[PDB]
RNA sequence: CAUAGUCAAAAGAAGAGUUUGAUUCUGGCUCAGAAGGAACGCUAGCUAUAUGCUUAACACAUGCAAGUCGAACGUUGUUCU
RNA sequence: GUAAGGCGUGGGAAUCUGCCGAACAGUUCGGGCUAAAUCCCGAAGAAAGCUAGAAAGCGCUGUUUGAUGAGCCUGCGUAGUAUUAGGUAGUUGGUUAGGUAAAGGCUGACCAAGCCGAUGAUGCUUAGCUGGUCUUUUCGGACGAUCAGCCACACCGGGACUGAGACACGGCCCGGACUCCCACGGGGGGCAGCAGUGGGGAAUCUUGGACAAUGGGCGCAAGCCUGAUCCAGCAAUAUUGCGUGAGUGAAGAAGGGCAAUUCCGCUCGUAAAGCUCUUUCGUCGAGUGCGCGAUCAUGACAUGACUCGAGGAAGAAGCCCCGGCUAACUCCGUGCCAGCAGCCGCGGUAAAACGGGGGGGGCAAGUGUUCUUCGGAAUGACUAGGCGUAAAGGGCACGUAGGCGGUUCAUCGGGUUGAAAGUGAAAGUCGUCAAAAAGUGGCGGAAUGCUUUCGAAACCACUGAACUUGAGUGAGACAGAG
């Protein structure tokens, strides 16, 4: 069914739990992956055959199945851009994006099933297009299962996501028997108040505060730091040089201003460094365009889409084959 | 053309009387008289709203043929 | 041409012949078979390839291929004749259909089998 | 003031195989797209809206598809008081 | 059927117009149909009366009008074919009579010799035309089926009558072919209305329900008719629709396939089963109905829908393909056989190409095959191609039509151009919103055009006066197997 997809893609393209087996399958399906990367130079299929029928499967798998090619063809527009951005305002995809559900057939089974509302009349399709002003919400009788999944969804999202991989690099079968432990602490209110609020979690935070902060230096913000200060790093060397020539032409305030001056050009002038961790995958918010109060749940639209916010996990060099947007701008272009 | 000539300009009218104005006679025969006199004084108003609409066409036709 | 010359004497399409006159621009036919015989390819193929001598419903005639392996057809059976040509075959350009009238589907065929006329196998 | 004001009327431009020992050109054949009042094979759950003798303007069983007015007019004959 | 007596578009004069709206005047008297009349005839001036049950309400007649239709005419636009070059003889025109509601060779008579045609008449073949449908970077091509507008036809030919209107699908007369009765003398019929049947064909539906809605006829109404319509039935024929579950699950079960027989040996495969959740669509059981279509009232659809309840993943996945073009590979069988094939090509003992197993890819209630159209095809080239050697410069000229072609100044307003008015039906295409959830509508835009009025005056055409650079003459010198 599933898990064959990703042998036919060379990477976890599905989204459940996998066995020992099909992660040793994994290692040789990105052996693959990384071989074909390599062989790229001698290939004369590799852009308008291979590259865009893999964007085309992974763009059907990530919106649930969808006929990608098939619908977009039912237009005559080249760019997939508008045809992504009107895919964003259906109403299975906008209730996978709120975190109201796991999965698009999650979805389209309690839309289809007459359990969702818009603007408190139930709506059962799962197609229909919202647009700015819609109020989103639940049965009464239903809510309450989903309050209690919405809450299980982002406590086990960040014991099963922010926990096993920042920092705690444990391996599976080890992490596998220490989770028990974890899912223990999360059974009543007060252990998730004592996780929230806990000198743990404020590590993992302030780790990840210096590691979102690094990866900034990839685009040179270390150098527009200078740039925005230059003229107080230009003072201190003009201090430097004045003083070891006044107080020289006749030792604490040299070694002093030299520690400073150092320690000043090691900061703005240290290249970005990349290091072998991965980076973890962070779970989005689509708060440019959906305003959501998670207590009853209920959610209104008041903007729309981004094209460049879309969570799918598909390269930008790649994905550019079909949306052929001009990137950088902030619009969707 | 404009919406202040339409909200001030248009006859707002009150509740219609005739609705409801029926009353029941004892007489079979009486009653079609009534309906057929009810038909007559319809066909009466039916011809004063032509010559009325008449008068008013004629008069938007006279002051079209003076701006012409 | 020049462009007066274009007005005087326009542009003319261009003549093809065409494939299959005989089916009178309808999908297809009904005939019955005159004669049942081989015919061998043009080469560099050999084989003896299973035609028939076709009397069509306009009177035309024609001949057409009878595609698979074995079949049933003999003199003065009905058979549904569709377009397509035979390249082996110079002069069949038709073939019969299986499963329809007097020719039989092929029962054991697996893989592309509605183009044999044979019905899925019923799972026990 | 305001049931005002806003100036929109498109999108749509793709190539491949096949003549030669190889090449470029000329030039056809074939293929990938969309579609139909379609037909046939295999296979089929549902709702809705469309469409459904393209051939014989061939021959037609049967029932229905144009009547209404007694407020135009006599006429005869039914009942009952 | 019809190639222009049609159609599209814009105009015109020499006409008529029931019902409908609005004025005015009348509605009198005799006779006839076995009996009468709003039937027929006569007199004036044309007529017609009914109702005190419809008594100042209908109806009729004459005259002026509006409105709507109809007849007639006309400019422009609208197939192929020259291996069809002449066609016409009431033909083309004139005069005079007749006919028509009305112009008119519409036609009798007389007179003239015209009229049409290489800007394609006439002949032959095909064809209803339009709005539009499909396709397409604009253009074009194919089509003209549904629906709407116009026309033509109603078994095949020919006629007229009645009528405001017909030369009349379910009217009449005549002739013909076919057919059904006949008591044998003679009569009757016309589904290309809706259903339906034979037949032909690859192929195309029920001998259904109701006049509830909308439209139409008759009636003062009450009503009555209405196979118009509305609504059900059959058919994956079409449609950017929905569903066939959502999670979890390792004994990685059994079984299937492959394997130096590599890593649970690899794979079918988290796939299944099992376990938890939800029951859309369909199924079953009920309940309200001025929910709604319809209102003063009337509901065929409706055994529907809506709302509630029962139940259990239960009832719902195929078809084509896997040598290249073109996404997707192994085993067995066969052995130039059997077969495959859109093209190139495969098969002669290790076939990824034939046929089966196993696996995989694309689409998906469809998916292939055939037919047909456009595209790719710049492969009839306006957009946008060519002709030395590849298809293609006429052997070479002269000239008809046609096409194309210098300067200035002046005039003009046909083309051109600007604005206004009329028209360009609705539906469809495009924009936008709302509605709806496979369904609708409003307002725009577009409809590139034609007619009228009034401006402009550069260009094209036309008119006038001029110019000399292109063409042609003269005078004087020449050369030449013209
Ligand atoms: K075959
Ligand atoms: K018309
Ligand atoms: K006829
Ligand atoms: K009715
Ligand atoms: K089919
Ligand atoms: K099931
Ligand atoms: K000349
Ligand atoms: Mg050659
Ligand atoms: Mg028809
Ligand atoms: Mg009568
Ligand atoms: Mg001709
Ligand atoms: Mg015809
Ligand atoms: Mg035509
Ligand atoms: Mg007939
Ligand atoms: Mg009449
Ligand atoms: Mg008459
Ligand atoms: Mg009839
Ligand atoms: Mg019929
Ligand atoms: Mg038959
Ligand atoms: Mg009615
Ligand atoms: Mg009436
Ligand atoms: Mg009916
Ligand atoms: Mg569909
Ligand atoms: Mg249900
Ligand atoms: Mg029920
Ligand atoms: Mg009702
Ligand atoms: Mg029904
Ligand atoms: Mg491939
Ligand atoms: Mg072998
Ligand atoms: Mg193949
Ligand atoms: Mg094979
Ligand atoms: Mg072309
Ligand atoms: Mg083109
Ligand atoms: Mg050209
Ligand atoms: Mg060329
Ligand atoms: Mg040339
Ligand atoms: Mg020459
Ligand atoms: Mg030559
Ligand atoms: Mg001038
Ligand atoms: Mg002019
Ligand atoms: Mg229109
Ligand atoms: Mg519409
Ligand atoms: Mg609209």
């Amino acid at each position: 069914l599933r898990f064959q997809t990703c042998r036919l893609l060379l990477g976890n393209v599905w989204n459940r739990e996998l066995t020992i087996i099909q992660r040793r399958i994994l290692r040789r399906l990105r052996n693959r992956k990384r071989s074909i990367k390599k062989r790229k130079i001698y290939s004369k299929k590799y852009l308008t055959s291979y590259i865009q029928l893999q964007t085309t499967r992974k763009l059907s798998l990530f919106y649930g199945d969808l006929p990608i090619t098939e619908m977009h063809r039912g237009t005559k527009r080249t760019s997939y851009i508008p045809f992504l951005l009107n895919l964003e305002t259906r109403f299975d995809v906008i209730l996978l994006r709120l975190h109201f559900l796991e999965t698009i057939p999650q979805a389209r089974q309690l839309i289809s099933h007459r359990r969702v509302c818009v603007n408190k009349g139930m709506v059962s399709i799962t197609h229909l297009k919202l647009s700015h002003g819609d109020i989103i919400s639940f049965q009464e009788n239903n809510a309450i299962i989903r309050g209690e999944e919405i809450r299980r969804s982002f406590y086990k999202e960040i014991l099963v996501e922010k926990i096993i991989g920042k920092l705690l690099h444990q391996p599976l079968r080890m992490w596998r028997r220490s989770k028990t432990e974890w899912f223990h602490l999360l059974k009543t209110k007060r252990g998730c108040r004592l996780l929230l609020k806990s000198r743990f979690l404020q590590q993992l935070r302030s780790s990840m505060q210096e590691e979102d902060l690094e990866r900034t230096k990839k685009f040179g913000s270390e150098k527009v730091c200078l740039g925005s200060s230059f003229a107080e790093h230009k003072r201190m060397k003009r201090n430097l040089l004045k003083s070891l020539f006044l107080s020289k032409r006749r030792p604490i305030v040299y070694n002093s201003s030299l520690s400073l001056y150092s320690n000043s050009t090691y900061c703005f002038a240290s290249p970005h460094k990349l290091t072998m961790k991965r980076r973890i995958k962070r779970i989005e918010l689509p708060t440019h365009y959906l305003e959501v109060n998670y207590r009853t749940p209920k959610a209104v639209v008041f903007y729309g889409p981004n094209i460049g916010h879309i969570p799918h996990d598909i390269r930008l060099k790649d994905l550019n084959l079909l949306l052929w947007s001009r990137n950088g701008r902030g619009q969707n272009i | 053309t404009h919406h202040r000539h339409h909200q001030e300009t248009h006859s707002f009218l009150e509740p219609e009387s005739y609705i409801g104005s029926w009353e029941a006679p004892k007489d079979p025969k009486d009653a079609e008289r009534m309906l057929a006199q009810l038909r007559r004084d319809y066909a009466k108003k039916v011809s004063l709203y032509r010559k009325d609409y008449v008068h008013e066409i004629e008069m938007l036709r006279v002051e079209k043929q003076r701006k012409d | 041409p020049t462009f007066n010359q274009l007005i005087r004497h326009g542009r003319e399409e261009k003549r093809r012949t065409d494939r299959t006159r005989a089916l009178d621009k309808c999908p297809q036919k009904l005939g019955a078979c005159l004669r049942v015989s081989t015919r061998t390819p043009k080469k560099p193929n050999s084989a003896l390839r299973k035609i028939a001598k076709v009397r069509l419903s306009n009177r035309h005639d024609i001949f057409a291929y009878i595609p698979g392996e074995g079949h049933n057809l003999q003199e003065h059976s009905q058979v549904l004749i569709r377009g397509g040509r035979v390249k082996d075959l110079p002069g069949v350009k038709f073939h019969c259909i299986r499963g329809v009238k007097d020719l039989m589907g092929i029962p054991g065929r697996r893989r592309g089998r509605s183009k044999y006329g044979a019905e899925k196998p019923k799972s026990i």
